[PDB]
Formats: structure tokens, sequence, C-alpha cells
DNA sequence: GGTTGGTGTGGTTGG
């Protein structure tokens, strides 16, 4: 249902030191 | 993990931590995909030539972790596995093919700040993520180079999916579909990459589509921890998920 | 285990 989203990041709008190195992968 | 750092708390609400009764020790990384089901490779639980044969009842699950060492007193959660499946063309023999297992815990996992399942493959996702250069992150306990030297803490690293062809002249073994290797390349100038200890481990992605992660790979084998032109080999969690929903969908949570 | 605070999320250097 509700998978791969996280209670304190994703869910708190917030995000992680390095997932943004991530999504500029996928350029 | 080799050449990575400590996760931040709720890094991986997924992660788990799957580790011997006696000894108490730590044997591998799982992943959470829901409630109940667990995710792990089955090396963790069978490799007849070093004697690693586990049973449900000599292994523990332990959910929602981040220090190696301590048991996380109020957040850190430990389950009862009622069974575990390894997959009929798991190849313990040759070069592991479709290396993993699903292994369902007891009783149902409450889920929390640090206990939350990851997205599993679709299709979809499939088709856009795995692609080479496209990074990916591993995460856990393992060691922290091929040889000594271990985290108190869960370690993270960022690694580029690797070109289908280039993972083959890395190795003699007889690389497979169900394969997938990642890594920053020798010049690349950047490194990191699992290690001993980290199997099982999940190898997960961020769909910029619905900004959920989602786990493509699993910790597999490779030659040593960040040897320069050597890596990682995870599994193609996709490419085997067909069987990987069959079961839950036979006596799954 | 180790700085009675913090995901070793209370109040017992352990458990
Ligand atoms: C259990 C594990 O966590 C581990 C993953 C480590 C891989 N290293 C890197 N950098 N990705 N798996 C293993 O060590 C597996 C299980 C048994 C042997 N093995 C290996 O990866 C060997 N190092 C190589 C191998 C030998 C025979 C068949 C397949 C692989």
């Amino acid at each position: 249902a509700d998978c791969g989203l996280r209670p304190l990041f994703e869910k708190k709008s917030l995000e992680d030191k390095t997932e943004r190195e991530l999504l500029e992968s996928y350029i | 993990i080799v050449e990575g750092s400590d996760a931040e708390i709720g890094m991986s609400p997924w992660q788990v931590m799957l580790f011997r009764k006696s000894p108490q020790e730590l044997l591998c990384g799982a992943s959470l995909i829901s409630d109940r089901w667990v995710l792990t490779a089955a090396h963790c639980l069978l490799y007849p030539p070093w004697d690693k044969n586990f049973t449900e009842n000599d292994l523990l699950v332990r959910i929602g972790k981040h220090s190696r060492t301590r048991y996380e007193r109020n957040i850190e959660k430990i389950s009862m596995l009622e069974k575990i499946y390894i997959h009929p063309r798991y190849n313990w023999r040759e070069n592991l093919d479709r290396d993993i297992a699903l292994m369902k815990l007891k009783k149902p996992v409450a889920f929390s700040d640090y206990i939350h399942p990851v997205c599993l493959p679709d299709r979809e996702t499939a088709a856009s993520l795995l692609q080479a250069g496209y990074k990916g992150r591993v995460t856990g306990w393992g060691n922290l180079k091929e040889t000594w030297g271990q985290p108190s803490v869960l370690q993270v690293v960022n690694l580029p999916i690797v070109e289908r062809p280039v993972c083959k002249d890395s190795t003699r073994i007889r690389i497979t579909d169900n394969m997938f290797c990642a890594g920053y390349k020798p010049d690349e100038g950047k490194r990191g990459d699992a290690c001993e200890g980290d199997s099982g481990g999940p190898f997960v992605m961020k769909s910029p589509f619905n900004n959920r992660w989602y786990q493509m790979g699993i910790v597999s084998w490779g030659e040593g921890c960040d040897r320069d032109g050597k890596y990682g080999f995870y599994t193609h969690v996709f490419r085997l998920k067909k069987w990987i929903q069959k079961v839950i969908d036979q006596f799954g949570e």
C-alpha cells in the first residue's frame, strides 16, 4: 500500500543528506 | 559497507537484521517488504560449501535497528520466523543464480517511525530505473574493510548501476540474468561497496515518479570488498518477483 | 555501551 515512504523522511517532507545524489543520477 | 557512512535515523525503516541465536551473532541483512514477510539472500541460510544451513529455529529477525552492537531498547523489535522459502533454482554450487529467500515471520511487525516496508519493483519502475550510471542505495552492519573493523552503526553507500557487460569481464564467475552488478569504476574517482556481513541487504531506489523507494537489488556476492576492478553482484529482485509474489500469495502474510 | 540522553527513547553503567 504505503510502501517505501519514510515516516521521518518522505513523510514529513524532509530529505536525507544523500537522497539528492540519487535523483541527480537519473539526470 | 565499504567506504560509506552512518545511516541517519529512520533512513531505512525496511532494513532488517537477521542474526544467529547460538552463538548470538549477526549473519545478514533483510528487508521487511511487509509486516510479516522478510526478503533475504539465501546463502545466508544455505551455503552447503561452508556448512551454512540455518533454520527458522537457529535464526532471529530484528527490525528497526540502527546500532550494530546494542539492543535499541525501545525502537528495535525482534521476531520469530514461521518459515523460510528458498527458491527452487537457488544454485549454491556454481554462481548463486536467484540467490533469494523469503522467510515469513512468526507474527506481524508493527510499523513505526522506525519500521516501514519498502516498495517492491513494478515492471514499469524496473524499466526506467534499472539503468547504468543510475545510483542506488545499499545498507548495513558489514566488514568496513575486506579484512582486518565493523560499524557500531548501519552504514549506507551510494553506488552506480554498472553496464550489463562490464560486470562480465570482471569475474570468471558465470554471471546471469538474475544478477545485476554495481559500482564506481576504477578511475570514476569515488568508492564504496557491500561486504562480508551485508548479504540480503536491500539495494534501493527512489522513483521520482512518486518519490517512493524501491528494492531493486539484494546483496549477493562479488570478489572481496572494494577491489579495484570488482563489482558487487546483487539480485534482480524484479526479475524474480513472480516467484516472489507466488508464495506470499500462497501462504504469505 | 556508554556522558543518564539518545532510537540502546526509562530511570537501575545494567538491563
Ligand atoms: C553473505 C554475504 O553478505 C556476501 C555478500 C558479499 C559480497 N561482496 C561484495 N562486495 N558485494 N555473500 C557472499 O560472500 C557469498 C556467499 C558465499 C560466497 N559468497 C561470495 O560472494 C564469494 N565472495 C564469491 C562467490 C563464490 C561462489 C559462488 C558465488 C560467489
